[PDB]
């Protein structure tokens, strides 16, 4: 079996979205389809559900009138357009096949998600600011959207980084810290290059890292 | 929509799960309110795996004619509840056996009829439903999870079915006369010669009234007469636990028995209620089922308490002249 | 409608140990109680459904037990896999509800964090921006929080804390508390302190700098 998601990205208050789960493997048309998201941090909420032949349909709250549910058993896909969409609604959407007919609420096997992010914002790419055994890190701050991804020294130095998940902020904008510990005598010693990488903004940053007075 | 007697709708969770032999009449009723006895017919006779009637239950079982009188009363009987409470038996069908024209035959996984000289069922089996005429079973993947919707149960027929106040024979063999002398045309009624013809037209539809007097063929009937007693036995009451559900056999015999549980106005009335005593704790209560009563039939000139009684669909052929 | 409680709301316990969690409902749900482990980035995963049953794949170490409201899930002998979060799961009645999620989480020994501070950067002082750092560097448990100090006046709600997984090694977390302020502000100011408190310091930390 394979569900596989597809649709998300990034998308502001009073637009719309449209996902999909394409099915493989397994016979689509005589299992019962579901929606489950999982906010950044929180834990699991299920939006909607969908049965055999598609006509039987029952959303979650939070969703009514901005949500809609819809399958395909010829192609098999599993859609859900999301309208109205508002900040609440950031979340990793996933699908789900049931055991049973219609929905009754088995979810045997899952997608490998997909994520929607719902925010104003437009779309900037970071500000790489260096923080000078010893430690040193890299302050990637003011960016928007996820994901980002740093190395350190493209890719040779592994032990002893720590990349800390980000934290948005008041203005809508995302700000991470990555860290290492040197072993002291790396001033001179030693040459430290965090490597930024934010995809979707292709915002390549390398950022080196000194003594300074 | 109708209602049911003693258990919500079924939600099952895997097609290879047993059908249990439970004990009481109650513990039963609660497998037919979940469409358990379908389920097992279904597996037993026609090699099927899972269960059908999934969230829906006995309640939401398709009907023919759709408008259904006896359904809503939830206590009545159809006749195969009554296989399973061991009145009657509902046969695996025959090449013989007709199939009846109008009912919605299609994606249907079980349909039932009275016949003349008995009740039958068609059942499909794993991963099919029957086609659009009844007579053969086609693959449906949406029948592919074993636990299917209630819809894809048809029940043919308003039909009631109750425990009969046996007639002998003669009076049998008085009412086959009256009903030949009401029904002097048809030949032969689902293929048990009904009066001689030599003559016969094909066979054809024919909805006619019909009891079960407990004898060889069903009477038909044009002219009856139909009074509705209560008589508050035992079988028209129930006994639950408001949570863990139906109440065992021992339990139940007690209730009925003893006074001491929880009842309805008119099981305290006949066997006995008791309070005071219940402080959180629980207790089997027991309830009085929602049926007219029993049916008594009027025909010929004999009133009759018929096992099964109802107006239903049988293939029959007529005269030629 | 059906509000589904989860407990405790993280264990920390070590291999080879034998966890419980606990589910409990505001209605009875009967066996109608699903149980998933989600591995962190991954998806979720059905391990019991019906409080009883194993899902095929599941081994025999996770067990689930409770009928009506209040349930449970038993790992006997606690192996590195099985460390992640867990979640039950009621259908009795639509709309489907979940539990807020068991946070299991590996234990070892006592270990105090390595505390470090960094003053901005210039590069940042020319947009308008400070952002002062303080970084705690692997210790156990992961209870422990930050206090920043604008000279010696405790800032509130102005900074936010990240928190690592588990390390597969040391068994310790990290945090980054990330202190804003306008280089406005930052320019009024003089010592810029950071004070940690932790279960494995008998005495509250602080690294501070004079700018
Ligand atoms: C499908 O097949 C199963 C298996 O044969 C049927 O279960 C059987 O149901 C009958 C109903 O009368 C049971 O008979 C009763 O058994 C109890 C003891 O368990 C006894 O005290 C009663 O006097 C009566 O003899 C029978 O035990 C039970 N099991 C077996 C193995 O026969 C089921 O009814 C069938 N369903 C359909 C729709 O055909
Ligand atoms: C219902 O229970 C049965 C029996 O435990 C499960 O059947 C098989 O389990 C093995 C692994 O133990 C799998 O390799 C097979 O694919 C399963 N059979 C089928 C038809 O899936 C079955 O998985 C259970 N039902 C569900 C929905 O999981």
């Amino acid at each position: 079996v394979q569900l596989v998601e597809s649709g998300g990205g990034v998308v502001q208050p009073g637009r719309s979205l449209r996902l999909s789960c394409a099915a493989s493997g397994f016979p689509f048309s005589g299992y019962g389809m579901h929606w489950v998201r999982q906010a950044p941090g929180k834990g699991l909420e299920w939006v909607a559900v969908i049965s055999y032949d598609g006509s039987e349909k029952n959303y979650a709250d939070s969703v009514k009138g901005r949500f809609t549910i819809s399958r395909d058993n010829s192609k098999n896909t599993l859609y859900l357009q999301m309208n109205s969409l508002r900040v609440e609604d950031t979340a990793v959407y996933y699908c789900a096949k049931d055991r049973d007919y219609y929905g009754s609420g088995f979810y045997d096997y899952w997608g490998q998600g997909t994520l929607v992010t719902v925010s104003s914002a437009s779309t900037k790419g970071p500000s790489v600011f260096p923080l000078a055994t010893a430690a040193l890190g890299c302050l990637v701050k003011d960016y928007f959207p996820e994901p980002v991804t740093v190395s350190w020294n493209s890719g040779a130095l592994t032990s002893g980084v720590h990349t800390f998940p980000a934290v948005l902020q008041s203005s809508g904008l995302y700000s991470l810290s990555s860290v290492v510990t040197v072993p002291s005598s790396s001033l001179g010693t030693q040459t430290y290059i965090c490597n930024v990488n934010h995809k979707p903004s292709n915002t390549k940053v390398d950022k080196r890292v000194e003594p300074k007075s | 929509d109708s209602g049911p007697i003693i258990c919500a709708g079924p939600i099952h969770s895997n097609k290879s799960a047993g059908i249990p032999h439970l004990l009481g009449y109650s513990e039963k009723i609660c497998q037919i309110d979940r469409l358990i006895h379908v389920s097992s017919w279904l597996r037993n006779h026609s090699q099927f795996q899972g269960y059908v009637g999934q969230r829906g239950g006995r309640s939401q079982v398709s009907y023919y004619p759709a408008e259904n009188s006896y359904s809503r009363w939830s206590g009545l009987l159809s006749p195969c509840d009554a296989d399973w409470l061991g009145m009657l038996v509902v046969k695996k069908a025959r090449e013989s056996d007709m199939i009846v024209p109008g009912p919605s035959y299609k994606g249907k996984v079980f349909f039932e009829r009275p016949t003349f000289d008995g009740y039958v069922g068609w059942g499909c089996g794993s991963g099919k439903s029957r086609t659009e005429s009844g007579e053969l079973c086609s693959s449906d993947s949406g029948t592919s999870s074993g636990l299917l919707p209630s819809d894809r149960v048809l029940w043919i027929g308003d039909v009631a079915c109750q425990l009969m106040t046996p007639i002998p024979e003669e009076t049998f063999l008085e009412l086959k006369s009256f009903s030949q002398s009401e029904f002097p045309d048809i030949c032969k009624i689902d293929g048990i010669v009904f009066n001689q013809c030599e003559g016969e037209s094909l066979p054809q539809p024919f909805d006619v009234a019909w009891m079960d007097v407990g004898h060889s063929h069903k009477i038909i009937m044009r002219e009856h007469k139909t009074k509705w007693v209560q008589e508050s036995s035992s079988k028209d009451f129930v006994c639950y636990k408001e949570g863990t559900g139906p109440c065992s056999e021992s339990e139940e015999k007690a209730c009925k028995t003893s006074g001491s549980c929880r009842g309805d106005m008119q099981f305290c009335k006949v066997a006995g209620c008791e309070h005071g005593e219940e402080t959180s704790e629980a207790k089997c209560r027991c309830s009085l089922v929602h049926k007219p009563g029993e049916v008594v039939v009027s025909y010929g000139g004999m009133r009759v308490r018929p096992k099964c009684y109802g107006f239903s669909r049988m293939m029959a052929t007529l005269h030629h002249h | 409608d059906i509000q589904m409680t989860q407990s405790p709301s993280s264990l920390s316990a070590s291999v080879g140990d034998r966890v419980t969690i606990t589910c409990q409902a505001s209605q009875h749900i009967s066996n109608h109680l699903n149980w998933y482990q989600q591995k962190p980035g991954t998806a979720p995963t059905l391990l019991i459904y019906e409080a009883s049953n194993l899902e095929t794949g599941v081994p025999s170490r996770f067990s689930g037990s409770g009928s009506g409201t209040d349930f449970s899930f038993t790992i006997s002998s606690l192996r590195p896999e099985d460390f992640a979060t867990y979640y039950c799961q009621q259908y009795d009645n639509f709309p489907l509800t979940f539990g807020p999620g068991t946070t299991m989480d590996i234990k070892r020994t006592v270990a105090a964090p390595s505390v470090f501070i960094f003053p901005p950067s210039d590069e940042q002082l020319k947009s308008g921006t400070a952002s002062v750092v303080c970084l705690l560097n692997n210790f156990y448990p992961r209870e422990a929080k930050v206090q920043w100090k604008v000279d010696n006046a405790l800032q509130s709600g102005n900074s936010q804390e990240s928190v690592t997984e588990q390390d597969s090694k040391d068994s310790t977390y990290s945090l980054s508390s990330t202190l804003t302020l306008s280089k406005a502000d930052y320019e009024k100011h003089k010592v810029y302190a950071c004070e940690v408190t932790h279960q494995g310091l008998s005495s509250p930390v602080t690294k501070s700098f004079n700018r």
